[PDB]
């Protein structure tokens, strides 16, 4: 990919301040004339087979276009060099949005942010692209309008074992219980359904302005997270509403295949207060 | 607190040997070998002569809670008993904070263990009874649990002394670095798994899980075949699934006296509340036993794996 494959017309793309880091290399800042998120990446594997994949996924991205996706705009790969450019989100993410003392959350706001990201991975997954990231950290509220980041990044194979906490929340019991050393993320069983479960923690966020496990060791969170017994006892532990736990019931459904589309999510979230 | 007179004569020494070097920063030290990771290396202090164990980890997070850490761990200074190596200093110095302590001749019990093969019963009475001691120590004298307790993190030396390593004295490191990772084996109680309220009662599991390693040289869950009893590839979840829904390992009943089976079979009740606590275990007959006898333990440490 040299850049000039995309529908964005491309001169000359600026590097600015990096802006944070995390597993999936450094996000900088940068100026398409707009700012836009340009993240460095680098194959490790070198290995033909994996840009091939790689090739593929950057060229469906390509086919993507949603008011609540973010907008993927081009990806260039002078291997083991990568670098993924989508636009830039001005405003807040959610997960530091919920945890402001100042924001004012309400049983209307919750349902209509919820709403916009059901949008979203309604789109994405009509388009058979599975997030596998969906997180608080992952969908900017700017406003009213609010757009979902870094979908299918984790199907990258790029450059013991340490596990964040605030992942794990979003991780359905499927994905952890096969989480092993040795064993990379891009093996782990990530669906639509262990994306509807992710939005079951987005959603208890929404309500809680917290992680629905207090900061535990990994270890404590993967046994309680793929028992299914976590879940189950956070649900019972504070209640906020029996229409609002109903959904938050559903999508941390233990059983995957019991876990609702996110079609059939907006309907219900639709039948609220 | 049953303070001996050569313990509290060997205190004494490495008090005030501990301000004869001061303190410190990074160019004081010079590295010399690989002691492991989990990382520690063998250094050497050029003020003071003195060869230390100093373990770094690489920590790049926000300045601010880098200084509620090390203000948090300063407090070190303030634990010294003859069951816990020898503190030094802590200090951040290029995005590695470094902890200075005691070097121990023998190394972890891991190390020990690997080499020995197996460890005797007359020679872990003595380990547990200064892990007892170390942790109604750390409980009574400060306040705290250990919530770290591993054969890799009990560490000996040629001295003859006995004393633990790694112990969390940091609630904000805990929630920040240490909960992150997870290996290939789980010391942790089955209480804190399931993630209710834990107190010292985990750490007396995690100490009767490590003295089953020890005694047989092989990480005891899942529990071995009958066969490969005689002679002496598992995702991270099983492990913990059968710690928590699984009967807890147990010695073998054919090598092994009542006293030390009972001892263990104490401490690996899965109800913290009928586990036994420090005080139950340091009247156990096992302790009674251990603490009377006469073992010499700088002689079977450099005799096994080659140190004088
Ligand atoms: N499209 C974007 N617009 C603005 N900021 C972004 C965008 N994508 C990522 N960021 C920011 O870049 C930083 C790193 O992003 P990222 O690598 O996705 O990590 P994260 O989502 O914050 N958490 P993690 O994925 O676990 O490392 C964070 O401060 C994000 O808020
Ligand atoms: N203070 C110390 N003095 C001497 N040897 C030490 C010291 N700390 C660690 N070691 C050695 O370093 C190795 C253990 O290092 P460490 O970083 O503590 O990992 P670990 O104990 O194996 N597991 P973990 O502590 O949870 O990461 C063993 O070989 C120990 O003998
Ligand atoms: C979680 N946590 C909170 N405080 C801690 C602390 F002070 C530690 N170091 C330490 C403490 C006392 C003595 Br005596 C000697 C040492 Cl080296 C460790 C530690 O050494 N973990 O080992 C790495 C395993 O990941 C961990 C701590």
């Amino acid at each position: 990919v040299y850049l000039q494959e995309w529908d964005i017309p491309f001169e000359q793309v600026e590097l600015g301040e990096p802006i944070g880091q995390g597993r999936w290399g450094r996000v900088h800042r940068g100026r398409w004339h707009g700012e836009v998120a340009i993240r460095l990446l680098e194959m490790d594997g070198h290995n033909q087979d994996h840009l091939k994949l790689f090739k593929k996924e950057v060229m469906n991205y390509r086919q993507t276009r949603h008011e609540n996706v973010v907008l993927f705009m081009g990806a260039c790969m002078n291997p083991p060099h990568l670098a993924i450019i989508t636009s830039f989100c001005k405003g807040r993410t959610l997960h530091s949005f919920v945890r402001d003392p100042k924001t004012s959350l309400d049983i209307n706001k919750t349902r209509q942010i919820a709403q916009e990201i059901i949008k979203g991975m309604g789109y994405l997954h009509a388009k058979g692209i599975v997030h596998k990231d969906l997180k608080s950290k992952n969908v900017f509220y700017d406003n009213g309008k609010v757009v979902i980041t870094d979908f299918g990044l984790f199907g990258i194979s790029g450059v013991q074992l340490k596990l964040s906490h605030d992942w794990l929340c979003y991780l359905a019991p499927e994905i952890v219980r096969e989480m092993t050393p040795g064993k990379d993320e891009d093996q782990l069983p990530f669906s639509k359904a262990a994306d509807v479960y992710a939005f079951g923690t987005v959603w208890y966020e929404l309500q809680a302005r917290d992680w629905p496990l207090k900061n535990q060791a990994a270890e404590a969170s993967i046994w309680q997270i793929g028992s299914g017994e976590g879940m189950k006892r956070v649900l019972t532990s504070v209640s906020l509403g029996k229409e609002v736990s109903e959904i938050l019931s559903a999508c941390w459904a233990f059983d995957l295949q019991e876990r609702p589309s996110f079609s059939l999510l907006m309907d219900m979230l639709e039948k609220l207060p | 607190l049953e303070l001996d007179e050569q313990q509290r004569k060997r205190l004494e020494a490495f008090l005030t040997q501990k301000q004869k070097v001061g303190e410190l920063k990074d160019d004081d030290f010079e590295k010399i070998s690989e002691l492991g990771a989990g990382v520690v290396f063998k250094v050497s202090h050029k003020p003071s002569g003195l060869v230390m164990a100093r373990k770094l980890i690489h920590l790049e997070i926000k300045p601010a809670i880098r200084n509620q850490i090390i203000r948090e761990l300063q407090v070190l200074h303030e634990c010294n008993s003859p069951y816990i190596v020898g503190f030094y200093g802590a200090f951040y110095s290029d995005g590695e904070i470094s902890i200075c302590m005691e070097h121990m001749d023998g190394g972890s019990l891991d190390q020990v263990l690997k080499k020995a093969g197996r460890i005797p019963e007359q020679i872990l009475g003595k380990v547990s009874i200064a892990v007892i001691k170390g942790l109604t120590y750390l409980r009574e004298k400060h306040k705290i649990m250990h919530r770290d307790v591993k054969p890799s993190n009990i560490l000996v030396n040629s001295r003859g002394e006995i004393k633990l390593c790694d112990f969390g004295v940091s609630g904000q490191l805990i929630d920040s670095m240490a909960n992150s990772f997870v290996g290939t084996r789980s010391y942790m109680s089955p209480e804190r798994l399931q993630g209710t309220h834990y107190s010292v009662q985990s750490d007396i599991w995690s100490m009767g899980l490590s003295l089953v390693e020890m005694a047989v040289g092989r990480y005891p869950i899942p529990p071995p075949d009958a066969k490969e009893l005689e002679l002496m590839p598992m995702a991270i979840f099983e492990l913990l699934d059968y710690i928590v829904n699984e009967p807890p390992p147990k010695l073998p009943s054919a090598v092994f006296s009542l006293e030390f089976q009972d001892f263990v079979n104490k401490c690996l009740i899965k109800n913290p509340a009928e586990r036994a606590d420090l005080k139950q275990l340091m009247v156990h007959a096992f302790i009674k036993r251990s603490d009377a006898e006469e073992v010499d333990f700088a002689g079977w440490l450099c005799s096994t794996i080659g140190l004088n």
